[PDB]
RNA sequence: AGGGAACCCACU
């Protein structure tokens, strides 16, 4: 063990990826959230290019 | 209370007023004082400061309250004229053939908080009691004050020919004797301009009774406003037939014309005038031509309105607009510039991958040959859209370099 | 130069065609939030007493 | 090129360049180039053929995607290295021939011109209709518009979100906001809305609304706050724990009543809270004896009604809350409203229904504004939205507002708009609603879709009179 | 943004297609900050070999 | 075999539907992450 | 924060009084009847009434500010009569015509609904 | 220097709305109903909710809110009724009010839909429009299995000034001088405008010729019922009612006459 | 005295005292929601 | 979320509408059709029925906090 | 009895 990695939501490492949008509402997800941001201490984060 | 818009530019960016409370959240403000503070109502927000001590209150009493300050020193001539509504309806108001049955007229002077009590005799006696616009405006005048002034519409040829005393368009505007005896007012009676009737009114009677004059035309011709109306809508924007061929015609010899000039200079025929480059040459024809065929789609456009027109109506008013927003409106929208010169080649040779290479014609270079109305292609779109980026820019950049 | 100061109030500005140009509309939870200081004389002890 | 439409060896991704003067081939595999895909055009034909459209149309049960365009040759991505080499056709109309061929040697068609807009920028209708400043302070409002930000919003406990009642789809729409799942996540209303000078109260961009209308839950919403809070026993000598302070042991006790808090220190919901009310009763131990208070209290000037009360451990183990606070509003006087063609404005005055001016049905405007803010700012898209929006209603159909869409034009809408029975321009007869006259001029009005916009004056209002002060100066505070 | 030079912040011919010529802020970063154009996309790279 | 205009603008926003449905709107963030 | 409540415009708050009559001192037989939680329901259909009057010389109302809830009206008559009997018969008259006017619709609904 | 002289005529009359002409009355009066008929008809709402348990996705004052909106049978009682105001009672009593409760739980696992007909009234003849004995009943909210809505309300006597719950119309048409003889709309082209549904012009006609001694008379009236009342009831109230605002300003003034 | 809180998976009551750490005594998740108050709560339907 | 009680405009109550529309157009009627037979005449009760989106049902996709 | 800095977004 080196460390952690933060995950971005709906990416291919999330536990997100490839769920039906039944199995997203299960989790309390949005299926329309599109992803692509951090959870950093509770705290949405995107990347801006 | 002393109240303020920032940036505070000039004294009249921060005045006197009296507190009147009143039910919801907002601060309220009669609107010929937006004017000084340079505000409007699309979310502005202004400071309150309440004056601790009698002296203070003194000052701000003595020196600062808004009637003090209609005239700025700035330029000898008021800060505060009449503006939006009742600019637009007081230019319908005063009309020649505007006529007013008692109930409107009694209704009417309910509004004015100067009035005498006393009904003045109809201009219009028989078939049926009528008073004109001009009548009760002429109640609304304060004193016995003299001004002469022209409506923007007055035709340049009618002072040196007959009916310089009698307007056949009643463009002449004459106030003798505290009474309005002829003409249309508009922006330059009653707007900010020297020698208007409401600098003509601070002049000869005090700051009380021009504070008067403002208020009383904005409650009487509001109310009037109400029965008169006043709309903008799509039927504004349009023209009829033959001023669409007209346009077109126009348009389609203007670019004839480029075409012309352009196989000119491509084959060596063009000589630079003195002091320019070939190529700078080459662009002062082809700009000439293009402002000459937007200068006469403009004219044509402008000729195509009725009276009844609401664009023309805050435009002649002098309310709101210009000739030129009623030119991109009905005919073409025109040349899109960047740092004073055509669209520049962003691609090798192209202003876009749709053009070929070296094509210095109208559409390549951001001529917008279509009004707003019928909509623009994409890449007029993508032109406009760079010429009006400039203009962000500039209002974002000088801010810094002026406030220094 | 500059300061923050007290009796100082800011909201959101909307036209009022039926106010004199000499006005400001000020609402209600301001004007009760703020004060002016008024020496207490035998003309005003009445009106002020009561307030 | 070859080898890329197959993909064979070279992916989509690649950008290959030929600088024909230069004699230089530039090959670019790096990350971080941006490129739009482009269809092919061969000859003077699109690659694109009717039997691709026919398995496209299909593709939820053939399977056939967008993947299969780019594998059959059909349709490349084109980086800006690689599209300075590009002769690009706006639509296949200029694969046409015609009297005198401007290009003939076209390479590459758009799929459609309205990609060149973003997110934002796509809602707007008639874009190609309005003076360009005027589409960038859309883009912008969109972005402050209230509506329902995200489905699950139950579940979270965001520090601020604003929800309306009644958000609507607009009546008039651009095809890209199919994409933008605009239909599902909407965010306005679709308003009556006049363009006239009526008393006063909408000059200079202020706007007039129906009081009726707001009566009725008219771009009524709903504000959420969120506040959170933790007990931390970091050392033995000083720790936090939610409790009920009780004035004997504790001692900095503000003047709030805690007798909102339940036993465990906390605040229950459905509880009506005000402004400097306690809602996360704590107390710290010292080093009116052996307690500090240290509670949380609502923010000063703001109310509302206790939503959901969560707790948890946190990171390192301490007990930690959130509470949320849900507080309804009203549309009022100092709101901010805008079209989506950057006319903006705030409410004016609020009139009742019987005080409204009215057509010869009993239709009332829902909003007013001014005629003055047209003719300088030249949104002819949001006059020929109302156009559109009021045969949409009429015929029950969402008109279509893409941009460079040559079916469409403002006659075409006004034909219509008269099969209906209205005035071809959209003006009505208005009657005075004081008075019950008649106005002279007749009246444009129609459906348009407005936003209401985060901007609230019950959040900007404030005043001071001798409050607290900062320690180094003493300075009234900041804010 | 305190720069003042309007070149970087003009909107350049080649942004057509790639990044939406209207979305941008109006207040200091006007021209510096910029959204994707719809159909837009940006590689991650890939080996040469 | 070739689309017709009357059948383009059918066509030309099947083929955009086609793309947003095989890729959304924020695949750049997600294909550089997963790289 | 500032909303009145809603029942403020129709209902009147302690010791304030329906109707006031004032003199109008600019001119003679001229008196202000400010009436308090009325809008331009009764005033327009007052002035209106009175405009009928042979007597009246002048007679109008306003609104002096849409946030409040009280109206004006001013009555000048000829000096054999008075804006107080003016406006008391202006207020007859309306209730006359209003009373036949229910007398005339309670005939015609009965006459639809037989047929 | 006296009263108008009235006529009326029905032209339509149905459940739902009154089609009618009122002739040889003024401008104000005809306008002074229909405002009336807007704002000053009274109608029993409901204006006064406790919720004992909400488990719906809507929080509690978008459910009282949607309930307020709820119109009710008000036909006979509402007359009756004294304004809660200025009732006696302490809290609420059957002469001031009506009560409601609804009590429901989805115990299923389809969607279970509250209506207006799961509002239980006390008195048989003050209930939901739509609960009267085709139209469906009005949706409160829904709810799926678990979730519950549990509440009490109390219905008072009110009218459209105070809020536009307690308005009896959905709509009101009002119209006059179809053929713009007196030209108090001015068209700039007059043959773009459609006739009115009044017009008795030829189709080549597009506007009478200008009258210089018109005056409006025949107002044309189209009042639509939301359900609350009878559409005739709502015409007829309006005019008891502003006859009584006439009556009290006369007593009132009557008052401040001899006062002086 | 109770204190009960609702469970965010399992939807279970369960009993909860002051210095207790939250945890659900079925499923043991971690996250637990305050029951709605017993106070009188009353709106106008406006 | 849900379909409102009145109309904004005029206040004609059209909650109870919503699930007839729905099941007018399922049986194949136009938009316009479906509305003409609700009684919907006013464009602004059409608009009402036109642009609503019912997201309730989404949020009834979530499970309740209590069972 | 009450902090502060930094940074980001936004409004006129
Ligand atoms: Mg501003
Ligand atoms: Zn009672
Ligand atoms: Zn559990
Ligand atoms: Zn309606």
């Amino acid at each position: 063990f080196i460390g952690k990695i933060p995950i971005m939501l709906r990416s291919t490492y999330c536990l997100l990826n490839g769920l039906t949008d039944r199995d997203l509402c299960e989790l309390n997800e949005c299926p329309l959230d599109p992803g692509g941001y951090f959870i950093i201490n509770g705290s949405e984060k995107v990347l801006i290019a | 209370v002393i109240f303020n818009r920032q940036p505070t530019l000039h004294k009249m960016s921060m005045m006197g007023h009296r507190v009147r409370i009143l039910p919801w959240s907002t601060f309220r403000l009669n609107l010929s004082v937006t004017t000084p503070y340079n505000a409007d109502f699309d979310g502005d927000e202004m400071n309150l400061h309440l004056p601790q001590s009698l002296e203070t209150r003194a000052e701000i009493q003595e020196l600062a309250m808004v009637p003090r300050m209609i005239v700025t020193p700035q330029s000898n001539r008021p800060v505060m004229g009449i503006v939006q509504d009742t600019l637009t309806a007081v230019r319908k108001f005063t009309k020649r053939d505007v006529f007013l049955e008692r109930g409107e007229v009694m209704n009417l002077l309910m509004f004015l908080s100067t009035w005498d009590g006393k009904v003045p005799q109809p201009a219009i006696l028989k078939p049926r009691p009528l008073w004109t616009g001009k009548q009760i405006f002429s109640l609304i005048i304060p004193g016995h004050i003299n001004c002469i002034r022209t409506h923007s519409t007055h035709p340049d040829d009618e002072d040196s020919g007959p009916y310089k005393h009698i307007s056949p368009g009643d463009t002449k505007v004459v106030v003798e004797n505290g009474e309005l005896i002829m003409g249309i007012l508009c922006k330059k009676s009653l707007g900010t301009s020297a020698g208007s009737l409401v600098h003509i009114s601070y002049l000869e009677m005090g700051h009380d009774i021009t504070r008067l004059f403002y208020s009383n035309i904005q409650t009487v011709i509001n109310n009037w406003l109400l029965i008169e109306g006043h709309t903008i809508g799509i039927g504004d924007s349009i023209a009829d037939s033959k001023t669409y061929q007209d346009i077109q015609n126009t348009i389609k010899k203007a670019k004839q014309d480029v075409i012309e000039v352009i196989e000119k200079a491509h084959n060596n025929e063009l000589e630079p005038t003195p002091g320019n480059t070939l190529r700078q040459t080459f662009e002062n024809q082809v700009n000439r031509i293009l402002n000459d065929a937007r200068d006469k789609t403009g004219s044509s456009a402008q000729k195509s309105l009725s009276e009844y027109n609401n664009f023309k109506s805050m435009v002649v008013s002098g309310a709101k607009g210009s000739k030129i927003n009623i030119s991109q409106v009905i005919a073409v929208v025109g040349q899109q510039n960047v740092e004073g010169k055509r669209i520049p080649f962003g691609f090798k040779h192209r202003t876009l991958p749709h053009f070929i290479k070296d094509d210095y014609g109208p559409e390549s270079r951001g001529f917008v040959e279509n009004s707003y109305l019928a909509g623009l292609t994409p890449t007029e779109f993508f032109f406009h859209a760079m010429g009006g980026r400039e203009g962000l820019i500039d209002t974002a950049v000088k801010t810094a370099e002026t406030g220094y | 130069m500059g300061k923050r100061v007290d009796f100082s109030a800011r909201t959101v500005i909307t036209p009022d065609p039926n106010l004199s140009i000499d006005q400001v509309g000020v609402p209600r939870s301001i004007a009760a939030n703020m004060t002016f200081a008024e020496i207490v004389t035998p003309f005003n002890i009445d009106r002020l007493q009561e307030l | 090129r070859k080898l890329r439409r197959q993909m064979d060896i070279i992916v989509s991704e690649v950008s290959m360049i030929r600088d024909i003067r230069e004699r230089e081939i530039r090959i670019y595999t790096d990350a971080g180039r941006i490129c739009r895909p482009l269809l092919i055009v061969e000859k003077q034909k699109l690659l694109l053929k009717k039997r691709h459209i026919d398995q496209l149309k299909e593709r939820e049960y053939n399977n056939y995607s967008w993947q299969d365009l780019v594998a059959s040759g059909v349709v490349e991505y084109i980086d800006t290295l690689e599209e300075e080499t590009v002769m690009l056709a706006m639509t296949p109309d200029d694969l046409q021939e015609k009297e005198v061929a401007y290009c003939s040697t076209y390479t590459h068609c758009e799929i459609h011109p309205s990609m060149i807009l973003g997110v934002c920028a796509s809602i707007i209708p008639f874009p190609d209709h309005n003076q360009s400043p005027r589409n960038t302070y859309q883009s912008a409002m969109g972005k402050q518009a209230m509506g329902v930000y995200i489905t699950n919003f139950h579940v979270r406990m965001d520090t601020l979100a604003h929800v309306l009642y009644y958000p609507q789809k607009p009546l008039v729409t651009t095809r890209s906001m199919e994409y933008l799942r605009f239909r599902e996540l909407p965010a306005g209303i679709n308003s009556i809305v006049a363009i006239a000078s009526y008393t006063g109260y909408n000059q200079e961009d202020s706007v007039i609304m129906n009081r009726s209308a707001v009566d009725r839950g008219f771009f009524r919403s709903v504000f959420y706050r969120s506040y959170k809070e933790q007990e931390s026993k970091k050392g033995f000598d000083q720790e936090e724990v939610f409790e009920k302070p009780t004035r004997e042991t504790c001692q900095g006790m503000r003047h709030a009543i805690y007798d909102k808090l339940d036993d465990d220190g906390l605040i229950a919901p459905g509880v009506r809270v005000s402004g400097d009310d306690v809602i996360i009763g704590k107390t710290v131990t010292l080093p009116r004896y052996t307690k500090r208070d240290c509670s949380t209290f609502l923010r000063t000037s703001e109310t509302g009604i206790v939503d959901q009360v969560m707790v948890t451990l946190n990171q390192e183990g301490y007990k930690f809350c959130k509470i949320r606070v849900r507080s309804v509003r009203i549309p009022q006087i100092g709101d901010k409203f805008a079209s989506r063609h950057g006319q903006k404005g705030t409410c004016g005055i609020q009139y009742r229904q019987e005080d409204m001016p009215f057509t010869c049905e009993g239709i009332t405007p829902d909003i007013i504004i001014n005629p003055h803010a047209i003719p300088s700012r030249m949104t002819i898209g949001h006059l020929i939205e109302c156009l559109q929006g009021k045969v949409s209603a009429n015929k029950g159909e969402i008109g279509d507002a893409t941009p460079f869409n040559d079916a469409v034009n403002v006659q075409k809408i006004s034909n219509l708009l008269s099969d209906y029975g209205y005035h071809l321009r959209g003006n009505e007869v208005l009657y005075n609603g004081f008075t019950g006259r008649k106005i002279t001029s007749q009246i444009f009005i129609g459906p348009t879709y407005y936003q209401r916009l985060k901007h609230m004056v019950d959040d900007k209002i404030h005043s001071r009179a001798r409050g607290p002060i900062q320690i180094l100066n003493r300075q009234p505070m900041e804010g | 943004r305190d720069g003042k030079l309007a070149k970087p912040r003009q909107l350049h011919n080649t942004l057509w297609g790639m990044v939406c010529p209207a979305e941008t802020p109006e207040g200091h970063a006007v021209g510096l900050v910029k959204n994707l154009a719809l159909m837009a996309y940006i590689s991650v790279g890939s080996q040469p070999s | 075999d070739e689309i017709t205009p009357d059948l383009w603008q059918e066509a030309c926003w099947i083929v955009i539907s086609s793309y947003f449905d095989e890729k959304g709107l924020v695949r750049q963030q997600l294909d550089s992450f997963d790289e | 924060m500032n909303a009145p409540p809603a029942f403020e415009s129709f209902l009147l708050f302690e010791g304030e009084k329906k109707i006031t009559i004032n003199k109008d001192t600019k001119v003679p037989n001229a008196c202000l009847f400010t009436i308090n939680k009325e809008d331009h329901t009764l005033g327009n259909i007052i002035k209106s009434q009175l405009l009928k009057d042979p007597q009246v010389l002048f007679a109008g109302y306003k609104v002096p500010h849409p946030l409040e809830h009280k109206i004006i009206i001013r009555v000048q008559t000829t000096p054999d009569y008075s804006p107080q009997e003016a406006f008391t018969n202006a207020i007859t008259d309306l209730i006359s015509e209003l009373s036949l006017l229910e007398e005339r619709f309670r005939v015609a609904i009965k006459d639809k609904q037989e047929g | 220097p006296y009263a108008n002289q009235p006529t009326v005529r029905i032209t339509e009359l149905t459940d739902e709305n009154v089609k009618f002409i009122i002739e040889n009355t003024d401008l104000a009066v005809a306008n002074s109903i229909r405002r009336v008929f807007i704002a000053e008809v009274p109608i029993i709402a409901i204006d006064w909710v406790q919720i004992d348990a909400n488990s719906s996705v809507l929080h509690d004052e978008f459910i009282a809110h949607r309930l307020g909106l709820i119109p009710l049978t008000s036909d006979d009682i509402v007359d009756k009724l004294q304004y809660s105001r200025d009732c006696t009672c302490e809290e609420f009593c059957p002469e001031c009010s009506v009560e409601f409760t609804l009590d429901v739980r989805c115990n299923e696992d389809q969607t279970r839909h509250v209506t207006s007909r799961d509002l239980i009234s006390n008195s048989p003849r003050v209930i939901p429009v739509t609960s009267r004995n085709e139209q469906d009943d009005i949706l409160i909210v829904k709810l799926r299995k678990g979730q519950e809505l549990r509440l009490r309300a109390y219905a008072k006597k009110g009218f459209g000034k105070e809020h536009a719950k307690w308005n009896p119309t959905a709509g009101v048409a009002f119209e006059y001088d179809p053929d713009n003889a007196l030209r108090h709309t001015v068209y700039p082209k007059p043959e773009e405008w459609p006739k009115s549904e009044y017009s008795e012009l030829d189709e080549d006609e597009s506007q009478a010729p200008y009258d210089p001694n018109g005056k409006p008379e025949r107002f044309y009236y189209n009042v639509e019922s939301c359900g609350s009342l009878r559409p005739e009831t709502i015409v007829l109230s309006a005019l008891s009612g502003l006859k009584k605002k006439l009556s009290d300003l006369q007593t009132q003034l009557s008052h401040e006459i001899q006062s002086d | 005295q109770p204190m009960i809180y609702i469970c965010g998976e399992c939807h279970t009551e369960n009993e909860i005292k002051s210095r207790d750490p939250i945890r659900c005594r079925e499923c043991g998740y971690r996250i637990m929601y305050k029951k709605r108050t017993k106070r009188l709560v009353v709106f106008d339907a406006r | 979320m849900i379909i409102p009680v009145r109309c904004f405009t005029c206040g004609k109550i059209v909650g109870n509408k919503w699930e007839a529309y729905l099941g007018l157009l399922q049986a194949e009627y136009t938009e316009g059709d479906a509305l003409d037979a609700l009684g919907l005449k006013r464009y602004c009760c059409r608009r009402m029925l036109l642009a609503h989106v019912d997201l309730i049902e989404k949020l009834l996709n979530y499970a309740p906090l209590e069972k």
